[PDB]
RNA sequence: GACAGCAGGACGGUGGCCAUGGAAGUCGGAAUCCGCUAAGGAGUGUGUAACAACUCACCUGCCGAAUCAACUAGCCCUGA
């Protein structure tokens, strides 16, 4: 295989290109497959988004067609994890900003970025015990009625600190919201046009 | 056969005998690699014995003549192909050697086929050969000798083992 | 299969300077000196660059272990190089059972006394090599810090301290204790 | 909030559920009762039941998996006396029932509005998958109905 | 207990890669025995846990 | 724009179906499809008794041009 199927891919991307002439660049360098879903089903009835390789790379050879306006200028702004949205409706300058939803934030180890965990006094309402990962950080705890409350007020992970497996599972398991972060809009491309968004659009 | 210093390339031409009842024999042809001219006639009766229905009492050889290079001031590449028997089982090969005659490159062929895989002048039957030009071999060692503005030097060389005399006074260097 | 020449390139920053009389490399820093003979592997090193300082490790035709040995040349020269600019440190967090290992120094950093020793009343002495210092980190439990040039000589130290503290003639899954190497990294960051 | 992936009778024989109920310690046996009210006639076979609570009673809803009304749409009952002969009966036409039924189907499939809820349903039961004069390979094909008329 | 230490001392003596014929602790990623008692053969197994 | 290396994702139907001390990809018997797809195999392994966490197939971010697999026989080694 790999062989029909890239030729597929070329005539999707030659149909997109054909039917939708406005795009959104855009980043999911922080992504999750509950996230896509959410999103697309949340786009269906606008805008569609597709990522890929170096495949991606197709406007270069769609120019040497020599059937198109100056296409060319975003070959160089494919690096780092660039993928397209293309749309036909927009003409709108509202979109995203009143659609960048928000996602879970589900606690998983390896980031650093931006935010801290501030754990006031609050019981936990889970089942017992539910002190065991306490125990293994070291937390003050006190038994009130079955719910166990926290006496101090400290802070689980600071800005820039990694994230640990014991830490993640106490987290998932009191449900405070950990690090969450969507797509990145970095691109408009409407017919042919260089925007330059910061801040010209929307 | 033996492959007494360097080999020769023969042109053997030979037929069967005019029978009454066949006559006109098809009268073949082959490309002998041998020392001398009786070990190309015994190889050519070899292989064309067990080619076809030929053998030295009902046949004849017509002409055994010596093939001369066409080419001799010219370092050329030769693709080899082999038929040797190993010990287990026999196995076909493609060799390379980048030399100046074809002889000699067939010489160097059955040396290193002698020194590698310790094989006889016996298992070794040459299937073809044939010069091939460059940016068409396979080897990696001829395909590094392809190289224009070649450069090496000659690092640690060694020589004139008791041309000088066995007792001096010297501790001699290289290069 | 004898390959004609395989050459490896070094860049060497202004901050350094190296010295070759053949096979010794002699390299100059901030932080040191270090000099180094590689008389036993027969291969070219020759340099060029004015101020620019382009070192290149030059091996002709040889064999296929050789041609393994060629970049042995560079990589232990980029060492040298990482050495003689920012110097090895080697952080070791003491991984401790019930009992706890009590490490002290005594000459000049360059003997590490080790007591207490999975329980052991057998006080250890290990002495060092000439050229690193040691030292106990402060802000953290039970951390030594090995810091020095040399490569080779700061972590055969540090082997030497985590093969002196080996647990014997018991299990060694249960019983994880010692003092393994737990970081490695240079002494100046953010370079 | 309680889920529940069980169902066979009801049972009682000192096992059950509770762990998130006795926080507020209302279901040891009224809980258990009420969803023996709510699963009586429905069914002998295995549900999903979720149970609502705030400080008083149990609401008890069963949300119908996909596989589980696939095996309700088999010919009941078969608990006990004389099982086993075999396992796969399952001859029925489902022709329309499974369209109704992914009709009901919402904002769990991430789906398109019935255009290949059909090959998802035909190939995902077990026992049945077709009416007995045909093969499924049809059904994955050559089905074009449902995507005009559903949505 | 300190788990991130007990972690640090399993990778240093714990998840290694066992010879079935030259017992020769060698290294997780490994392929071949390197001790030239057995003839560098490739029968690994995993050293045990619990 | 491959092999490596580092980093991210590895879902929904569905806790699928036969089983019951549990099988909710991971003891087992059968099977084996679809959507989102850039990609998820009714799943290569580790684990908790299960439910969970980790990794792999697969896809993608950086690097940058050669790489991988199975056999075969010459020397030498283990077998000795
Ligand atoms: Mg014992
Ligand atoms: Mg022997």
């Amino acid at each position: 295989d790999r062989a029909t199927w890239k030729s597929n891919y070329f005539l999707k991307i030659i149909q997109l290109l054909d039917d939708y002439p406005k795009c959104f660049i855009v980043g999911a360098d922080n992504v999750g497959s509950k996230q896509m879903q959410q999103i697309r089903m949340s786009l269906r009835g606008k805008a569609v988004v597709l990522m890929g390789k170096n495949t991606m790379m197709r406007k270069a050879i769609r120019g040497h067609l020599e059937n198109n306006p100056a296409l060319e200028k975003l070959l160089p702004h494919i690096r780092g994890n660039v993928g397209f949205v293309f749309t036909k409706e927009d003409l709108t300058e509202i979109r995203d900003m009143l659609r960048a939803n928000k996602v879970p934030a589900a606690a998983r180890a390896g980031a650093i970025a931006p935010c801290e965990v501030t754990v006031p006094a609050q019981n936990t309402g889970l089942g017992p015990e539910k002190t065991s990962f306490f125990q293994a950080l070291g937390i003050t705890t006190k038994i009130s009625r079955g719910t166990i409350e926290i006496l101090s007020d400290v802070q689980l992970i600071k800005t820039g600190d990694k994230v640990g497996a014991s830490e993640a599972t106490l987290l998932n398991m009191l449900n405070i919201s950990p690090f969450s972060f969507g797509l990145v809009i970095q691109q408009v491309f409407d017919n042919g046009s260089i925007y330059n968004p910061e801040v010209l659009d929307i | 056969m033996k492959a007494s210093g360097t080999l020769r390339e023969y042109k053997v031409v030979g037929r069967c005998l005019p029978t009454p009842k066949c006559h006109t024999p098809p009268l073949y042809r082959m490309r002998i690699f041998a020392p001398n001219h009786v070990v190309a006639k015994s190889r050519f009766w070899y292989f064309v014995s067990q080619l076809k229905k030929m053998k030295k009492s009902s046949g004849e050889i017509v002409y055994c003549g010596q093939v001369f290079e066409k080419s001799p001031l010219r370092v050329k590449n030769f693709g080899i192909w082999l038929r040797y028997d190993s010990r287990s089982g026999t196995h076909n090969m493609y060799r390379e050697y980048r030399d100046l005659t074809t002889a000699g490159a067939v010489t160097q062929c059955y040396r290193d086929m002698g020194a590698r895989h310790r094989a006889r002048a016996h298992s070794i039957q040459i299937m073809k050969v044939e010069e091939i030009a460059a940016s068409k071999c396979r080897r990696p060692a001829v395909k590094q000798f392809h190289d224009s503005k070649i450069k090496f030097p000659l690092p640690h060389r060694v020589l004139r083992r008791q041309h000088k005399p066995r007792f001096t006074t010297k501790r001699p260097n290289t290069f | 299969m004898k390959t004609i020449l395989s050459n490896q390139t070094v860049d060497i920053p202004e901050n350094v300077d190296i010295t070759l009389k053949g096979r010794t490399v002699i390299v100059k820093g901030p932080r040191g000196t270090l000099r180094r003979d590689f008389n036993h592997i027969n291969v070219e090193l020759s340099l060029l660059g004015k101020k620019k300082k382009r070192l290149r490790v030059d091996k002709w035709w040889g064999n296929r272990k050789e041609l393994a040995t060629v970049r042995t040349i560079c990589s232990h020269v980029q060492n040298m190089i990482k050495g003689v600019t920012l110097g090895f440190r080697y952080k070791m967090r003491s991984v401790y059972a019930h009992f706890p290992i009590n490490v002290v120094i005594q000459e000049n950093g360059s003997l590490v006394e080790i007591r207490n020793f999975l329980g052991e009343k057998y006080i250890r002495r290990v002495r060092m090599r000439p050229g690193v210092a040691c030292s106990v980190s402060q802000a953290q439990k039970d951390e030594l810090i090995l810091e020095g040039n040399d490569i080779e000589l700061v972590s055969n130290s540090a082997a030497l301290i985590q093969q002196a503290t080996t647990v014997k003639n018991k299990d060694i899954r249960k019983f994880l204790d010692g003092i393994y190497v737990s970081e490695k990294g240079t002494v100046q960051q953010a370079d | 909030v309680y889920l529940r992936c069980t169902g066979g009778e009801v049972g009682a024989t000192s096992a059950l559920a509770p762990k998130i109920g006795p926080l507020g310690l209302s279901p040891k046996k009224v809980g258990d009762d009420i969803a023996k009210a709510t699963g009586d006639w429905k069914g002998l076979r295995i549900t999903v039941k979720l149970t609502i609570q705030n400080r008083q009673a149990q609401i008890e809803v069963v949300p119908s998996a996909s596989a589980l009304i696939i095996k309700a749409l088999k010919e009941p009952p078969r608990d006990r006396k004389k099982q086993k002969n075999i396992k796969h009966s399952g001859n029925i036409t489902f022709d329309e029932i499974v369209n109704i039924a992914r009709q009901m189907r919402h904002r769990s499939l991430a789906r398109e509005l019935s255009g290949t809820i059909k090959e998802i349903l035909g190939t995902a039961q077990s026992v049945g998958c077709n009416v007995d004069g045909r093969h499924p390979h049809d059904i994955i094909d050559d089905i074009n109905s449902g995507a005009v008329e559903c949505p | 207990i300190e788990p991130s230490l007990r972690q640090l001392a399993q990778k240093y003596n714990c998840d290694k890669m066992i010879c079935r014929k030259c017992y020769a602790r060698l290294h997780p990623r490994a392929v071949n025995c390197r001790k030239k008692k057995c003839g560098h053969t490739n029968n690994l197994r995993p050293k045990k846990k619990v």
